[PDB]
């Protein structure tokens, strides 16, 4: 049902009731691609290092290799971001879990719309248990996507999960 | 304990006041900013202490795609539109409610009829009927509190001050009752 607005810069917002105070106070309490996925990580309390994947290139890397975890361990996952130039509006968020080829969650979610600024952004998933028995070890792969208000297609990067007994 | 609160609805039916009201709880005659500078307010409500911080918005068409900013982290939002104009409860479905639900899933809403005082004002329903209109009817806001999936529904009036105290304690409750989780 919701529609999205006309594009429009922040220079064409800034122009608008420049001379308007409030308005002023407004726009600045709230203010290479525009969008720029730079990091993955794996926040988990119980794990013996840090798990985190760069997104500045070399997307070649996966799959070659994974982030371990040990079975049923509760974690969320943190996608880092800088918007360099322009407001992204209603940026999304999508995930398609495969195990052996079978499509076995999809999961999306709302992360918003942000301005450009110099440090980047943190977004944080809710938290999700790691699976765990016999038929649940080693490998998945993952699919995620980024995707927005302005664009019909995604940003789109693949990284695996091993699950192991042990750390 | 933080919570985010945003208030949206359309230019002018009161946003701004109402926000004013209840951290000086003095109406402004005088001027009234287009948007007023978010603060924090430190509000207790049901045996429990809370941080809440309030976001006014810019209500008009042309701030459509800078407004959507101030969502992120938002815990509940108050949705209002004006007693005084049945234009402004129209736009609830058509347009306030697409948006919330578009950048809040998941995050309850108080819709709030503000200008209580103005329902039965000699002037105010002349110029409605020069429109062949009425001022909205208590039924009439909490059925489209129904419609849309309001939490609540609350009705007020800045002017006097009657029911700001409690459209705040409201969202407030609903903020502490309740996509992704956070964003930093
Ligand atoms: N009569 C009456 N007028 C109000 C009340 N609240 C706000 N207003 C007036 O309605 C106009 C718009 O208010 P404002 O708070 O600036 O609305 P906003 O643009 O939606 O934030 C102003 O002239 C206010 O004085 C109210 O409770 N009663
Ligand atoms: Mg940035
Ligand atoms: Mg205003
Ligand atoms: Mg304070």
């Amino acid at each position: 049902n919701y529609k999205p607005p006309a594009q429009k810069s922040i220079q064409e917002i800034q122009e608008l009731d420049k001379d308007d105070e409030s308005l002023r106070k407004y726009k600045e309490a709230l203010l290479v691609p525009n969008v720029v996925v730079t990091r993955l990580t794996l926040v988990c309390s119980t794990a013996p290092g840090p798990l985190e994947l760069d997104l500045t290139g070399d997307l070649e890397s996966f799959k070659k290799q994974s982030f371990v975890l040990k079975e049923g361990v509760e974690y969320r996952i943190k996608i880092s971001f800088r918007v360099n130039r322009e407001i992204v509006s209603g940026m999304k968020y999508i995930q398609h879990t495969y195990r052996k080829g079978v499509k076995i969650d999809k999961t999306d979610y709302m992360v918003g719309s942000y301005g450009p600024r110099a440090e980047e952004y943190e977004f944080l998933t809710p938290m999700e248990e790691a699976p765990k028995g016999m038929l649940a070890r080693g490998s998945y792969n993952i699919k995620s996507r980024f995707t927005d208000d302005d664009r019909t297609d995604h940003l789109s990067w693949e990284w695996n999960l091993t699950i192991k007994k042990e750390w | 304990i933080r919570k985010k609160l945003v208030i949206v609805g359309d230019g002018a039916c009161g946003k701004t006041c109402l926000l004013i009201v209840f951290s000086k709880d003095q109406f402004p005659e005088v001027y009234v900013p287009t948007v007023f500078e978010n603060y924090v307010a430190d509000i207790e409500v049901d045996g429990k202490q809370v941080e809440l911080a309030l976001w006014d918005t810019a209500g008009q068409e042309d701030y459509d795609r800078l407004r959507p900013l101030s969502y992120p982290d938002t815990d509940v939002i108050l949705m209002c539109f004006s007693i005084d104009s049945p234009d402004s409860l129209e736009n609830i479905p058509e347009k306030w409610t697409p948006e919330v639900k578009h950048f809040c899933p998941n995050v309850p809403i108080i819709l709030v009829g503000n200008k209580k005082d103005l329902r039965n004002d000699e002037h105010t329903r002349r110029e409605l009927a020069k429109m062949k209109q009425e001022p909205v009817k208590p039924e009439e806001g909490r059925d489209m509190a129904n419609r849309i999936g309001a939490f609540g529904y609350m009705e007020c009036s800045a002017k006097t001050k009657d029911g700001v105290r409690e459209v705040f304690e409201m969202a407030t409750r609903a903020a502490l009752q309740a996509s992704g989780c956070l964003v930093l």
